[PDB]
């Protein structure tokens, strides 16, 4: 069977699901010949067959949560098929990141501390994550107030809940501040210059997040959806693009120096701040008119200093998802490895170099601006294990600029 | 209408060959040029070099330009 | 409207020269070596695509694809 | 010193002879500015410096008669400080072939209409020791034509003819008769050149290939070729005479005239077909100038040089071929002083067997097919040359004939027509 896919009330064509399952997705001409027309992806470029690659189921499943669990909830509570993309989507393919909407064929302070209200890892990987749909919701609300959408109609933030703690088989990482974590580093990230969305924590303590994927009408009286897609649906993918194919890319952006620059210098952000979640899933791309596109802002940001030591883990352990230089380890990382790397990149070495030295020293200032500015109500534990451990690797800076 | 990377440009190329709807070998042979050189083109943009994007250019019956809607 | 290398690369290094920029200020700005930007400038046809739009984004240009003076 | 260049009242930058005698040329911001900019050459592209190679020189000099008697005239006209190009076009500089207007820096009517009588015109087209038919009582008059035959260029607007003044373009290039080249190794039958390429362009165009049109005209006992430049237009409101920009083969490679021949060696098919796909009718040129390499084997144009094709230069720098102009046959010399069709080769060479392959009489479609392909030229457009051809030949001949004026001359009319139709039962032996 087909959903037709939409973005922003314009038709875009149409996603197919054949017998045996397969996925085929195929443009409207009427959209191939729109002022608007862009790809949906830049996985599925603009042509004019029924397209059968892995790039359109990969496409769309990569617009629905990750985890198998908040899929099966989707699954019992709108009676899903399966949990294929195309079955999941017919239930929920409403509001989703960036544009698309999928159709087939054919609020109250205590209600709040209620709607949002719903872990064990096999593997030891040390997964310290914001990203994950099992935390969120998105609501809508231009007032002071909170609401539900529903029909057609776009969401503007995304609200996150504490994670809690979580076990691995040799570890265990409370993350249960992870609401406060987030919200300090977006700070810090908005300190040095980083583009980053505005947050606000809200009262349960959640985190409230304005999506920088919509938009309102000039008029001022329709939300637009912006397209946008993440790393893992521009190159076609469920390895894991790192480093040099994201620059590569990124050569092609319309503002490939400034994104260039910024994506480096969000490497050394994430070091500086013990950030081990920077999988090419977690950068997105603005796709613009004729398929051109531009990086969003950074995003789904968490420090793991926090969760080191105590019945949590060691610095030995934090590793960067992207590495420099195949060097990961985040401890024994200094700014050579950086200058290692952006000369295998043919990252211009005195733009490097410059990151580093603003870095050097604006770092004091940002932790302090920071700080003055938190809530009264923040967790001191979490400020303190931030900053003591920025301010150390800082000084591997310091050591040099 | 801007373009900025190989792959980008390509794909718009392609879609210009479909639009009229050529095939490959119809425009290799309107210029002279084997229909894998095309092929190598719209799936491997990066390395052809200017004088084969130029000859391309001229089957598709299109010049290029250089520069400097609510979403 | 631009139909061949030559007369691409003749009109972006007289970009390169209307913005005072050397070969080498060029060829620094986007982290590749001075002899591509002059290989480039001074027999193009075989220059790459993916050199090509580096060169491009360093003077910042992009390109468009094509189909009033008395002479 | 300095001559300022301008194409059509738009200033371009200036040419400079240096204090050692070196030319030099620096365009002007304006005209880098300009919506109407494009190179001078295609051999001096857009720049901001001083430009101080060899294709400076060689740009300018393309722009006067190849003889160094002419130029002597030239000199003796005016004065003229010299016989460099810098100083021939000092003096003579304001109306060129394409739209180069040269002015002295330190220093004119724009359309000045100037009637000829006829003993008048019979007087400047008898003008050769004068050069250009540019009188010596006659100031503002100040003409150049490339190419080695007499010639000069009359304006003509209506039904008379007039020497242009000042910067005043002229519309029509009037050629004079050669005559008798006695060669150390031959002597040829060229008195009749002004019937033979008035014939070869009616022919050419007969076949529908673009050229200009041509009169013949009669001023007493002078009978001269009058023909029509493709380098100037009336504009919108036919208010204005419009110089186009254009140049030759070897203006666009930087190269002198007098290596012009693929012998000494110029451009060939090669080098010319390959810069055509730089064309913005790449696909059209490199048709119709393969098309005429046919054509002119066919009609034993022996003297089909790198010089005698031309591209129109456009804004931005882009070009494409002109219409073909000086076509003629070497037909009309065999016999008589003993050289026959085993004699004549072309210009510029096809591919062979082993080797190029000039020779007119051991010429057939194998070796055009032969020269498609390393050229890389569509084979089923290469047959579809070698075929029209087949098919019009021998009716195009008869429609030309029947169009000849009461007086022209059966000796140019009978050579041509029989060898042209000879060579072609080499094609519809095939097609
Ligand atoms: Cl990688
Ligand atoms: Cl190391
Ligand atoms: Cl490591
Ligand atoms: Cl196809
Ligand atoms: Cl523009
Ligand atoms: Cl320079
Ligand atoms: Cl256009
Ligand atoms: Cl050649
Ligand atoms: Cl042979
Ligand atoms: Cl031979
Ligand atoms: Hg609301
Ligand atoms: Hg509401
Ligand atoms: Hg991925
Ligand atoms: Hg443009
Ligand atoms: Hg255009
Ligand atoms: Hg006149
Ligand atoms: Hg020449």
């Amino acid at each position: 069977p087909k959903l037709v896919t939409w973005m922003n009330n314009q038709r875009v064509g149409e996603l197919t699901k054949l017998a045996n399952g397969a996925h085929t997705f195929k443009y409207a001409p009427e959209w191939l010949a729109s002022r608007y027309a862009r790809p949906l992806s830049l996985s599925l470029p603009l042509q004019r067959g029924n397209i059968t690659s892995d790039a359109v189921f990969n496409f769309f499943d990569n617009l629905l949560p990750d985890s198998p669990i908040v899929r099966d909830r989707i699954v019992k509570r709108y009676h899903a098929k399966s949990r294929q993309p195309f079955d999941l989507l017919s239930e929920i393919g409403r509001d989703s990141v960036g544009a698309v909407t999928l159709i087939p064929e054919d609020l109250t302070e205590a209600r709040l501390e209620e709607v949002l209200t719903a872990m064990i890892r096999e593997e030891n990987d040390f997964r310290i994550s914001v990203a994950g749909a099992q935390e969120k919701t998105a609501l809508l609300r231009i007032g002071n107030d909170w609401c539900i959408p529903k029909g057609i109609t776009p969401t503007t933030h995304i609200i996150k809940l504490p994670i809690g703690e979580i076990r691995q088989p040799n570890a265990t990482l409370d993350l249960s501040q992870s609401v406060d974590n987030e919200y300090y580093c977006l700070l810090l990230a908005k300190e040095l210059g980083l583009n980053v969305p505005d947050a606000e924590i809200i009262k349960v303590r959640a985190l409230a997040v304005e999506r920088f994927d919509r938009r309102w009408n000039a008029e001022r009286t329709v939300l637009l959806r912006l397209p946008q897609e993440d790393m893992c649906q521009t190159f076609g993918l469920p390895g894991g693009p790192g480093i040099a194919r994201i620059m590569a890319f990124l050569m092609g952006s319309s503002e490939a120096l400034k994104d260039r620059y910024d994506f480096m210098k969000f490497q050394v952000f994430q070091w500086l701040i013990g950030a081990t979640d920077g999988h090419a899933k977690n950068f997105s791309v603005f796709i613009q008119a004729g398929g051109s596109y531009r990086l969003t802002p950074f995003y789904d940001i968490i420090s793991a200093f926090p969760v080191l030591g105590g019945t949590g883990i060691h610095i030995s352990d934090l590793k960067l998802a992207m590495g420099l230089n195949k060097k990961t380890a985040i401890d024994k990382i200094y700014p050579r490895h950086f200058l290692a790397t952006a000369k295998v990149l043919r990252f211009p070495e005195v733009q490097m170099h410059e990151i580093l030295s603003d870095f050097a020293r604006m770092i004091p200032a940002a932790l302090d601006n920071v700080k003055t500015s938190l809530p009264t109500d923040f967790p001191e534990n979490v400020v303190t294990a931030v900053e003591s451990n920025v301010l150390r690797l800082h000084g591997r800076l310091s050591r040099e600029y | 209408q801007k373009i900025y990377s190989p792959t980008q440009l390509a794909n718009a190329m392609k879609l210009v060959r479909q639009q009229n709807g050529w095939t490959q070998s119809e425009l290799a042979k309107k210029i002279g040029i084997k229909q894998a050189t095309i092929s190598n083109f719209e799936n491997n943009p990066d390395n052809t070099t200017l004088t084969t994007f130029f000859k391309i250019l001229q089957s598709l019956e299109l010049s290029m330009t250089l520069c400097d809607l609510e979403w």
